């Protein structure tokens, strides 16, 4: 009910495809849950141009990849590649980002614009994530990241509420 | 016959596709310019780009029809506009090919990677994602026996998981 | 009880770890990473600001001991590697910034050819230490360096930097994106460096003397491979031109000075009964050293330098032989240091305290009173 999907965005697999209260699907974006299930959390606003691709066709006989997932309050930039990532409640995923095959984002993080997470890179909760290949940027705080998600989700329910359709 | 094209997705112009070959949603097979050649079990992920270099000038031609090689995993998001590429090739996710190349066999480009135009690709190396024609990391990518037996184990992967797509539907 | 810390800070590269390890855990660079900032800028710096220094060493070691060290430095000792001539604006804004700042027990501003001397464990050795900025000469006999015998000219990876970029500039050849010569003005220094890790070949005494007559009214031109680039413009780089640029560091004619006629002047300085032990004992440190077949070429133009008439009359006879270190030639000044924190808990109180240092005003550089 609360989700504002838009019109020009795409969600193939609704059964697979999954949609908490409060949430935000920008113009041009791709939910396309064929092979696996798509998990997005309660508040999460994914941005335009974003390609929410199934990791996994979850038919392996040993070692399946996890499909997908999304927190609470997770602000997707937009152009965002997100695929076979779990991620951690309030997640700021940069813009123009790319994730990688069973990457773990922790709570709190904050990934970089253009950033390139590789496959099973397991990032630390309260870090900023940073480099060409994926590393260690520095600590970021508690109370600024927080305000900037609240933010975020207020200005997105304004613009889910009034002109798509 | 016997390709996966989606209904998404887009064609245009002459374009020969081989076969088992994967085209996947809202992808770009623009072959005005030049009749494009997919090769046989090539897959073509979502939201990638298929350009042609406008060709067949008198002196010095520019171009000639992209020829993709067999078993070819073209990542999603990558460009491809006017290159020419060898057997068993994973290009890598937002990536972008030259005006003109000539990617050899056993390659493996890395994600966000500029591949160059008039710049012939070495046979077994493995490109590094940022700064262009790093030549270091090859050895994994061997030409052969590493790389062949790497790319024939993708090619039995991207083949399952196009089928396992194919039966949902 | 408590192992000390060990640093050799630098220009280029930054030596750092714990005292008694074989070897530094890591060797980060000298630059800092700015959060809006187009180039990178470097911490080791003279003749600049005194606030602005402080600053720029503080977010060095702030980045330094969390990623290196793993620790707090207020439980132990530190070793900083200053190499002597190191100016003394420079070593006080360390002293400051370790002291007032960190807050650390103690502090070691010692030589940096006397701990490469403790690798070898031999009490006398002339020695040569060939960093970026300089290539600084310091015999050292029974332990006590001789200090007016010295020499250091300015002849390190700057001037290599510096000679590669006019060469390159003069001849290029650029892929398309063939032609185009001189497109870009100047390039990097970090791709720069890694052009003469892998590509410069060092040439023989024989080889050298040929391109040198060559220069002044072309044998042995080859090897040459190109060399890739970001941004789809790889430049064809030759094999002559690298060469030419290492044949530069032994180039005599016209400053009567080289790399190897620098420890012929400090040998020449050096008294008579001191003279034979230090030629005996020649020790190569340094990150110049680190060429592929340098000390070849260092060995034989010393040795044609002696056989000149001009050295002759005091020198004469002489047996150079190259005693090498256990660690790499960059890492032997480290090694050193790291020997001296980490055995001696005595040897830690004759360096300056926090106690120390708070109601006297400085640790005291060789000098006056």
């Amino acid at each position: 009910s609360g989700n504002k999907v838009s019109r020009q965005s795409v969600l193939c697999g609704s059964q697979n495809i999954v949609l908490n209260g409060k949430t935000i699907v920008m113009n041009d974006c791709i939910i396309r849950g064929d092979l696996a299930n798509v998990r997005v959390g309660r508040h999460c606003v994914v941005k335009s141009r974003s390609v929410i691709r199934p990791p996994f066709k979850k038919f392996s006989k040993g070692v399946a990849f996890f499909p997908l997932h999304i927190g609470d309050h997770v602000f997707i930039e937009e152009d965002c590649v997100v695929n076979a990532a779990q991620i951690g409640s309030y997640v700021h995923v940069g813009k123009n980002c790319v994730i990688g095959r069973r990457c773990v984002l922790k709570d709190c993080c904050k990934i970089l614009d253009n950033t390139v997470l590789p496959p099973e890179t397991v990032v630390p909760p309260f870090t900023v994530f940073s480099g060409c290949p994926g590393l260690f940027s520095g600590e970021l705080p508690e109370c600024t990241q927080e305000l900037m998600i609240d933010v975020t989700k207020s200005y997105y329910q304004k613009f889910l509420p009034l002109t798509q359709v | 016959p016997g390709a996966v094209v989606c209904v998404e997705s887009e064609i245009r112009g002459d374009v020969t596709i081989g076969p088992r070959t994967v085209i996947h949603p809202k992808a770009r097979i623009i072959a005005e310019a030049g009749p494009i050649v997919i090769g046989e079990g090539n897959l073509i992920e979502e939201q990638a780009l298929i350009i042609n270099a406008h060709p067949d000038n008198i002196t010095p031609d520019a171009e000639k029809p992209m020829i993709i090689g067999t078993n070819n995993v073209f990542e999603v998001g990558c460009y491809s506009q006017a290159m020419k590429m060898g057997d068993n090739n994973v290009i890598e996710s937002k990536a972008y090919v030259g005006r003109n190349v000539i990617l050899t066999s056993g390659c493996i480009i890395g994600a966000c990677c500029n591949l160059n135009t008039f710049e012939v690709i070495p046979e077994n190396t493995v490109i590094y994602g940022a700064d262009c024609l790093r030549r270091v990391q090859t050895e994994r990518p061997q030409p052969q026996t590493l790389q062949l037996d790497f790319l024939m184990k993708i090619l039995p992967n991207y083949h399952h998981l196009k089928k396992t797509m194919k039966g949902s539907s | 009880e408590k192992t000390a810390v060990v640093i050799d800070l630098g220009e280029a590269f930054t030596k750092c770890g714990f005292a008694g390890e074989t070897g530094p855990r890591c060797i980060i660079p000298s630059v800092i990473k700015k959060a809006g900032m187009p180039k990178p800028i470097k911490v080791v710096q003279y003749n600049i600001n005194t606030e602005e220094l402080y600053s720029y060493l503080k977010e060095f070691i702030h980045i330094l001991y969390f990623r290196h060290l793993l620790v707090n430095p207020r439980d132990r000792r530190v070793v900083v590697i200053e190499s002597v001539l190191c100016p003394s604006h420079f070593r006080e804004t360390l002293t400051r910034v370790l002291f007032k700042y960190f807050e650390v027990p103690s502090v070691l501003l010692a030589p940096s050819h006397l701990m490469a001397l403790l690798t070898l464990g031999i009490n006398s050795a002339m020695v040569l230490d060939c960093g970026y900025r300089e290539s600084l000469v310091l015999p050292i006999y029974e332990g006590i360096p001789v200090l007016n015998c010295w020499g250091a000219l300015p002849l390190g990876g700057k001037a290599l930097h510096k000679e590669l970029e006019t060469q390159l500039l003069e001849q290029c050849t650029v892929d398309t994106g063939q032609s185009l010569p001189s497109v870009m003005g100047s390039i990097p220094e970090g791709v720069l460096e890694d052009i003469k890790v892998r590509t410069c070949f060092v040439s023989d005494l024989t080889r050298g003397l040929k391109i040198q007559a060559a220069k002044f009214n072309r044998p042995s031109p080859p090897p040459n491979v190109d060399y890739p680039l970001d941004g789809e413009k790889i430049l064809h780089v030759l094999g002559s031109i690298r060469d030419s640029v290492v044949e530069i560091l032994f180039e005599q004619d016209n400053e009567e000075k080289s790399v190897a006629t620098l420890i012929l002047d400090s040998l020449m300085q050096c008294p008579i009964d001191t003279r034979k032990q230090l030629a005996e004992n020649l020790v190569i440190i340094g990150g110049t050293s680190m060429l592929p077949g340098f000390l070849h070429r260092l060995l034989a133009e010393i040795r044609y330098l002696v056989e000149k008439p001009k050295y002759k009359k005091t020198l004469g006879t002489k047996t150079f032989r190259i005693h090498t270190p256990p660690a790499k030639a960059n890492c032997v000044a480290w090694l050193g240091g790291a020997i001296f924190g980490a055995l001696q808990d005595i040897l830690g109180s004759r360096s300056v305290s926090k106690e120390y240092y708070n109601q006297t005003g400085r640790i005291p550089d060789w000098c006056s009173l």
